[PDB]
């Protein structure tokens, strides 16, 4: 009989704790292995994903694909904003249940730059040239344009080339932000404004649509896994 | 024969296996491969990033 | 292959010729060895699947429950008593019957529990029970009362446990007078072919005895022990047909004559009716 | 005193479990042990050798050796069907019983080809040619010779080779099947036909009988060890 | 001296056996050998397959 | 804190365990040892030293030297039975309290073959020879000596050499036999008869007695240690 | 410093002695040492099985 | 693959980690590293003891 | 790193300290050093037994 002496946490149980166990079927023959298409090996793999984010919540569109229109047209003048949601890929409603957004509600912290992309959904003749930024915390969201071009952005040029890409970069006074919301962890505004206003010819529609796409980049990185608040019930279902 | 493997850190750990059967086994929380291709990027023609897209 | 491992399936094409791996005779006795590939053309497979599961230790080698009874703190039964044996449950009796003569070593389970009976005795405060099992081989002085000086088990192999513990477990060896196990005997205990016949003449495996060694409370309390068998080092010969008709009684091999299967309406239906 | 923590499983007792012991005979001398014919050392072994199947369920047929005997007779025509049951070795009343099938029912799952031995017991002089068919699921039980021969088919030829072999390949979407019933596991149907009718001369009988034997090929495996239906009881024997 | 064995899978355990009787040894599940012969033709005179049973 | 799991059996208390456990008086210097003659190392090696039998259990004899004497005298006839006991050293009354079978009684199966010396305590004129036997079980004990010479026999000539020996070779159709009762492990019978009768010159008494003593040969053996029937009690002697 | 020995059958087991009295160790049940003599045969003069005890 | 530290005194010890993660090996109470200077005596010019600290 | 002594006897056992403070191992029960002059004997000339304590 070897002196033995148990410790603080002797016979609890973790639920993530990692120990060995005794198998319930005694030299089971597992099924032989297949090679089977796209297999995942980390989360970040589909946080790299480009998936449709829904900058237009606006009241009862939720409930259809207006959801993921940007509304854009012709006007008579420039400077109007097109758009404008904060930097939260977890909390904001706007990137949330985004792929990205999905996976970051399951942890607690995140980090990394982030891949806004942009199509254009207009018509061959349309085009026009729009302003995309990112003005890190601090000061307010930029209200106009010669205020938003003040900080980060992207003169995009609608053209053959249908997206354009304004990358997010990192920019944060700590290594990670919180996916929750916290006034701390600050991220910044992500604003659109029109840099040259939408010109269309004759017999081509004025009013057009601007997609958003968005993806992590690769030095994104996700810590503290924690449980969704996106996923609920009442009772075992049936 | 015990294995020895390195713990998570910004040191090693030993391990000896005590059952028959490999589904005893703790878990392989340590595999930290990545393929990102499979899903983003899974074109026939290779798409060079500092070129347009279509021509 | 792999030790365990099953055949390959042999990729195969037409064939024309008087080879007749089809055709065969059952009379000899022999089972016929045909293959897929030799009545169809087959692709080739790399097969990984394992027999391991089927080992004769494999199949034999879970805890099984054989029999169990009960002793009470106090009353007429204050200890128990069991005459060794595996043909009283027909779970196990019916694996081990697979084969005419086994032997193999025993891994003992026991599993101690107890149950407060209806009384009317007031203020009760049990304190926690200790047990007692203890075992006498054929010819070895029996307990007549749960405070019978046999209870001494100076050489009598006995395990004592307490209540709230971990089962109380321990390994036999292949007990036998002979070479093996029989599970089977067509033969008497007399030259006169009279006395005991079958199975039952060769058991003498002797008694298992379990008491309480305390009374606990004022009150009076049932106990339940239940026996488990596990066969380790198994080693079985001669495979026989497994038991068809339901176990009758435990000594011997009596049944009652049964169908050889369940029906269906004719031979013809897909059905399970 | 070693420093030492219990995990989770500690003092439990698994019916599966596989652990060293105390032996309650201290050095006691096993006897020593013997050359018995036939050892056996896999069920699988087993499970590759013939039984006589009952493939007469038919009424009270089931107690009596008519049970295991095939009615085959003279006719006045071709294409009439002479059994037919499905590939359920497990389930199937057929078989569930048998040597192969008393095996299967104390697994869950199983793998592999099936043999089937077709003796003819009828008189030297009797003839007449048989076709053994199998047929994957996915349609019916093949209705009319001529659907059943449409699938994998033996004509057998009586003869002086008494039986033949109608080996069913394990053709099936998965690796193992289910030895309970279930229909994603479905097994196909085992049926047979009159390729040309029984022949006999004068003085010799036209009504005869075929046996059907069942064995494992070797490619056959059995999974998940769980316990048979076919045996019950109320209480303890005495 | 203890021993170091596979275990089950599509890795090895260690093993050091603690008492003096083998009766107390864990069971064998790892016996693969197989042997259908002695049941599965018991027959005197080899059968080849591919050659009829009777001449 | 090493972690660990405890399994069935732990905190039992088993009669026969064998496990280390702290000494209660450290370092204490135990008395140096000393050679004292005759040591034993195994039973057995008792076992195997001769002890006078008790053939004459019958009535009040067991309570004097008289039984272990046994009644040998000049007749008008041979084929006189002199004696006869079974071959269950551990049962018979006539062995179970001998020194063999005091040990027997303390296992459950016994093996091997047993040597009964016979001394002849008549006197120095008086002769005669006698017929040991041993007859397997099987059919009856012997009636008649016409019917034990059939058997394993010593035919003795009692002379200078006192004693002789019958040896009952183990024959069984089991390795070992149980030292309790039982009809499967019978082991036959011992008989004595007159071969030619005692024959005394005058003056010299014509009624005479002879010991046996019993002991094992080299090739005995027992198995699964038990408690003996013969000691018991009623309370702590004080 | 572990020892090994057999264990008793028809392998071996490791023990590690933890304890500072030779008292506590487990029992030493493989001692299978004989000598009848002592006993059966104390006599001063040897006697030949097949020769006669006296003459 | 143990290591073996020394104990505190006026012998060795061996230890094992037994978990994946760094967090979970025991503390660091053997650290004697010492560096008062960067308290006691932040100055940018060197002040020698036995000398006038003003002149 | 074990250490490996003799058990008391008229064998050997093996020694793990697991503790970071030699205050927690066992006690050193096999320290049978003597020296009984310190109290018998502490004279200054030493005394030769078969002479005479005084001349
Ligand atoms: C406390 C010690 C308990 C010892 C348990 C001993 C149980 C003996 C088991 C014998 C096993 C199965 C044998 C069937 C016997 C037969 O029919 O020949
Ligand atoms: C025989 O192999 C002896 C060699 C190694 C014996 C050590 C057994 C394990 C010792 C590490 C301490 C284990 C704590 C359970």
């Amino acid at each position: 009989g070897l002196p033995t002496m148990n410790t603080p946490g002797s016979c609890q149980f973790l639920t993530s704790d990692d120990f060995q166990s005794p198998s319930a079927m005694p030299q089971y023959d597992v099924t032989p292995e297949m090679r089977i298409p796209g297999e995942v090996k980390n989360l970040m793999e589909i946080a790299e994903v480009d998936s449709v984010v829904p900058v237009q919540n606006v009241g009862e569109k939720v409930n259809s694909m207006e959801a993921y229109q940007i509304p854009v047209r012709s006007n008579e003048g420039s400077g109007t904003q097109v758009f404008g949601f904060p930097l939260q890929p977890g909390y904001s409603s706007v990137f949330s249940r985004t792929l990205l957004g999905e996976i970051l509600n399951y942890y607690t912290h995140w980090s990394g730059s982030i891949k806004l992309t942009f199509m254009f959904c207009g018509s061959a003749m349309a085009t026009g040239k729009f302003l995309l930024a990112y003005s890190p915390p601090g000061a307010g969201a930029p209200t106009k344009r010669v205020d938003a071009m003040l900080g980060t952005h992207v003169v995009w040029d609608v053209g053959l080339q249908s997206s354009c890409v304004l990358c997010i970069p990192w920019i944060s006074q700590t290594h990670y932000r919180y996916v929750a919301s916290d006034e701390y962890t600050a991220g910044g505004f992500i604003t659109c404004w029109y840099q040259t206003n939408i010109v269309v010819p004759a017999d081509a529609q004025s009013s057009c649509y601007i997609m958003c796409f968005v993806s992590a980049c690769n030095d994104f990185s996700v810590r503290l896994l924690k449980d969704t608040p996106f996923i609920t019930q009442q009772n075992f279902f049936q | 024969g015990a294995q020895v493997s390195t713990q998570k850190t910004g040191i090693h750990y030993t391990n000896i296996n005590y059952y028959k059967d490999a589904a005893s086994n703790s878990a392989n929380r340590q595999d930290f491969t990545q393929d990102p291709g499979k899903f983003t990027e899974p074109v026939k023609d290779i798409m060079i990033k500092s070129l347009p897209a279509l021509n | 292959a792999a030790i365990g491992r099953v055949a390959d399936t042999v990729g195969t094409g037409p064939t024309n010729s008087e080879a007749i791996p089809a055709l065969t005779a059952a009379e000899t006795g022999h089972t016929s060895q045909v293959v897929p590939g030799d009545t169809m053309q087959t692709r080739h497979v790399k097969n990984y699947h394992s027999r391991s599961e089927s080992t004769i230790e494999n199949f034999l080698c879970r805890s099984a429950c054989v029999y169990f009874t009960e002793y009470e703190n106090s009353g007429a039964k204050r200890y128990a008593e069991w005459v060794i044996t595996p043909r009283q449950a027909a779970q196990l009796r019916r694996k081990l019957e697979f084969f005419t003569y086994v032997r193999f070593d025993l891994e003992l389970t026991f599993v101690i529990t107890s149950t407060q009976q209806p009384s009317t005795t007031q203020n009760q405060d049990a304190q926690i029970l200790t047990h007692q099992i203890m075992y006498v081989p054929p010819g070895g002085p029996v307990p007549d009362k749960v405070d019978s000086y046999v209870w001494q088990t100076s050489t009598n192999p006995s395990v004592f446990w307490t209540e709230g513990n971990a089962p109380p477990r321990m390994s036999i060896p292949f007990l036998s007078i002979g070479n093996a196990y029989s599970n089977f005997y067509d033969g008497w205990s007399e030259f006169s072919r009279n006395g005991v016949y079958g199975i039952n003449t060769l058991n003498n495996m002797g008694t298992l005895y379990a008491r309480h060694v305390n009374a606990g409370s004022t009150g009076p309390i049932k106990s339940t022990i239940r026996i488990y068998f596990k066969p380790k080092h198994v080693k079985a010969w001669i495979p026989r047909p497994p038991r068809l008709c339901q176990y009758e009684k435990a000594k011997n091999v009596n049944f009652q004559p049964s169908g050889v299967t369940t029906t269906r309406q004719s031979i013809t239906t897909m059905t399970n009716t």
